[PDB]
């Protein structure tokens, strides 16, 4: 189970890294009513919360 | 309208408040003594076409 | 950039000659008057981009807290570079990176 948890956390960190790259290269979709920074932060927070929930 | 996205977008555009400041990118003031011509070469073509 | 009187150092204000139909810059504490070269009396930018890339110094490569990357420099083609995001920090600022080489210090992007 520890290897599964580690793999899930690593996958989530890789996803966050990809989101960071997309935001830094203007490839990130913008949630309506929110700025680029706000959308980026919301997406990262959602990804990390899903990571913790999956590992748990 | 509730079940059609296009009409809903039309209504949304019709409701939202929009002012000149929203679309204006920059403003400038120039000195130009000839009402029938201009000093700026870039805008010269458009103004002369309008006057003709 | 606006000019000043060459003998009073005060600010020169734009003026129009009715008889000559010409734009002039005239001081108010003195009779000095100089001919205007450009017709752009006043300009106001509703959306501006200055302050985004202007924040550059020659010795930015001496900061140890700045991350170091391996992006290729268009000018020097060095293997070592330092990157940072926009210095302008408005709430709607883009997150694009500006890369500075250690030899030519040219600012460029990955776009
Ligand atoms: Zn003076
Ligand atoms: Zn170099």
């Amino acid at each position: 189970t520890m290897k599964e948890i580690t793999h899930a956390i690593s996958s989530a960190k890789e996803q966050v890294q990809e989101i960071i790259y997309k935001a830094q290269h203007n490839e990130l979709e913008l949630k309506p009513g929110m700025t680029l920074r706000e959308s980026f932060e919301g997406e990262v927070s959602r990804t990390l919360n899903d990571a913790r929930d999956s590992a748990g | 309208i509730a079940l059609d996205i296009e009409k809903a977008k039309v209504i949304q555009s019709s409701i939202e408040y929009t002012t000149l400041k929203n679309v204006t990118s920059a403003t400038e003031i120039y000195y130009d003594p000839d009402p029938t011509s201009t000093v700026i070469e870039e805008d010269f073509d458009t103004v002369e076409a309008y006057f003709s | 950039s606006f000019r000043f009187c060459l003998e009073c150092n005060n600010m020169l204000y734009p003026k129009e000659d009715k008889e000559n139909q010409r734009l002039l810059y005239s001081c108010r504490n003195c009779d000095y008057t100089e001919l205007a070269e450009d017709p752009k009396v006043y300009r106001h930018e509703l959306i501006t981009n200055i302050g985004e890339t202007a924040g550059i110094v020659d010795d930015i490569g001496q900061d140890p807290t700045l991350p170091r990357s391996d992006k290729e420099c268009p000018e020097c083609h060095s293997r070592d570079c330092v990157f940072f995001q926009s210095q302008q920090r408005r709430k709607d600022t883009n997150m694009t990176l500006f890369y500075v080489c250690l030899n030519c210090k040219k600012t460029f992007r990955d776009e």
